[PDB]
């Protein structure tokens, strides 16, 4: 089937160099027009750079133009952005995308194929796991944990080990001015339930190796 | 500033059909979003319906959906709640208010004084 | 540069509704104009191309309309795979090439009003020099809310952050965090700490709260 795949996205300090790859499979990649879009979290679509079948034509955004250079070689089915000068604005998750148009392809100018994406994150924060601190608790009782300063995404959060999914809503994170990432994991259960049964929220931040259960017992 | 008065209630039989109004005076209304509330004597008041702007929307209550249908007369700055297949528990003093909030986070500040509907 | 000015932010609507997002644009474009669905977590999937061609693939209720400036994309019967945002794109202007800033399409249900929790810090973090107030607005419908903080009785401002889930795929509802930031010291000079929450299913705001320490 046709088939793109972004690589080389990972952590990237500010002032600093990335560079990322796009493989093709299933089509002709010699060719197409490819092009680079990016996505900020939680933000839209946003396109970053564009390069013709024989690399004769390319084009950048303002905003990356100076910094970013495209390429590819075609021997290699492959699509290559080079970043430099990352800022902060530059995190995002970037996308290859193939165009309807190139080589005896004239008229239809949609981008036909995207890739998964690959994150970049440009951030001079360092790794580090996540403080977990009890939100403690009509015939329905809500109780939590807040999972506080962690850095990189993501954090996942369990109840009880698995045991305890309905009802829960672990929130999505948010980047605090420190640059360091937050969110809360909250349940409602039977108020009935508050003296006789044991909630414990499990967290665990793989970057940093960090696991931590929290009882979250009424004051 | 703004007064709001409802009208067209009464009594009606179950399964019959009564149109509220809500008439706005003293400043114009269609940027707010204009809500039906309804209370019976001795229970909570409860939310009915919203006419959101025109082109944004309308939003119901469980218990009338499919049943009551909100509409705006926005030239007149009224705006309707059509009651069809009324049944006993629909009785209860009718509300209108306005969402002083245009990005629709319900702040209540205006209410009107009430409306009578009896179905029996 | 041409800019694309897309219209709703979001887009309520039933199933089997015909549903219609709007995309201008601020010079001409002829029908280079196209249409792209992204749903949550997914990649960008090509709907339209030369502002009404429909791509292969894509389910037949999905129409484009419009040339030069004004363009239209119609779902002539809303379906629930359809939940997703929605960008136009136009690529006439090379470079660069620019989207609309999106419209998220959800399905609507009932009004459900916000269930209120506020959970104070806990005496570890505490210990620890900074004080995190929550408060809760739990499986409510449609998602607009507000969450005003005081403190003993005193209005806060810029000391707060939200965060609000996906709509819930069982439920349609949504959930909400506001946390309230403190220093210790701030947080240990004052008594009552509320939290007071206003939707279109409540006909008078909720205020939840907490006596520090008791």
């Amino acid at each position: 089937e046709v088939h793109l795949v972004e690589s080389g996205g990972g952590l990237v300090q500010p002032g600093r160099s990335l560079r990322l790859s796009c493989a093709a499979s299933g089509f002709t990649f010699d060719d197409y027009t490819m092009h680079w879009v990016r996505q900020a979290p939680g933000k839209g679509l946003e396109w970053v750079s564009d390069i013709s079948w024989n690399s004769g034509s390319i084009g950048y955004a303002d905003s990356v133009k100076g910094r970013f250079t495209v390429s590819r070689d075609n021997a290699k089915n492959s699509l290559y952005l080079q970043m430099n000068s990352l800022r902060g604005e530059d995190t995002a998750i970037y996308y290859c995308a193939k165009d309807m148009s190139g080589y005896g392809h004239y008229g239809k100018y949609g981008m036909d194929v995207w890739g998964q994406g690959t994150t970049v994150t440009v951030s001079s924060a360092a790794t580090k796991g996540p403080s977990v601190f009890p939100l403690a608790p009509g015939g329905t009782a809500a109780l939590g944990c807040l999972v506080k300063d962690y850095f990189p995404e993501p954090v996942t959060v369990s109840w009880n080990s698995g045991a305890l999914t309905s009802g829960v809503h672990t929130f999505p994170c948010v980047l605090q001015s420190s640059g360091l990432y937050s969110l809360s994991s909250v349940v409602t259960v039977p108020s009935s339930s508050l003296g006789t049964q044991t909630y414990i929220c499990n967290v665990n931040h793989k970057p940093s190796n960090t696991k931590v259960d929290k009882k979250v017992e009424p004051a | 500033e703004v007064q709001l008065q409802e009208s067209g209630g009464g009594l009606v039989q179950p399964g019959g059909s009564l149109r509220l109004s809500c008439a706005a005076s003293g400043r114009t209304i269609s940027r707010y979003a204009m809500s039906w509330f309804r209370q019976a004597p001795g229970k909570e008041r409860e939310f009915v319906a919203t006419a959101r702007r025109s082109g944004d929307g309308a939003f119901y209550a469980d218990s009338v959906q499919g049943r009551f249908t909100v509409s705006r007369d926005d030239a007149k700055n009224t705006v309707y709640l059509q009651m069809n297949s009324l049944k006993p528990e629909d009785t209860a003093v009718y509300y209108c208010a306005i969402d002083s909030d245009t990005f629709y986070s319900g702040s209540y500040d205006y209410w009107g004084q009430g409306t009578q509907v009896t179905v029996s | 540069d041409i800019q694309m000015t897309q219209s709703p932010i979001l887009l309520s609507a039933s199933v089997g509704d015909r549903v219609t997002i709007t995309c201008r644009a601020s010079q001409s474009i002829r029908s280079y104009l196209n249409w792209y669905q992204q749903r949550t977590n997914g990649s960008p999937r090509l709907l339209i191309y030369a502002a009404s061609s429909l791509q292969s693939g894509v389910p037949s209720r999905f129409s484009g309309s419009g040339s030069g400036t004004d363009f239209t994309l119609t779902i002539n019967s809303l379906q629930p795979d359809d939940e997703a945002d929605y960008y136009c794109q136009q690529t006439y202007s090379n470079p660069p090439i620019t989207f609309g800033a999106g419209t998220r399409l959800e399905i609507k249900r009932t009004v459900a009003a916000p269930s209120v929790f506020i959970f104070p810090p806990s005496d570890e973090q505490l210990k620890s020099g900074t004080a995190s107030v929550v408060c809760l607005l739990n499986n409510f419908y449609p998602r607009e809310a507000k969450v005003q903080w005081k403190v003993d009785n005193a209005l806060q401002s810029g000391n707060s952050q939200e965060s609000v889930t996906e709509q819930d795929s069982k439920d349609s509802t949504y959930s909400l965090s506001s946390t309230l930031t403190l220093s210790k010291a701030d947080y240990e000079k004052h008594k009552v700490y509320a939290c007071e929450v206003t939707h279109q299913g409540l006909s008078s705001p909720v205020t939840k709260s907490f006596n520090r320490g008791e």
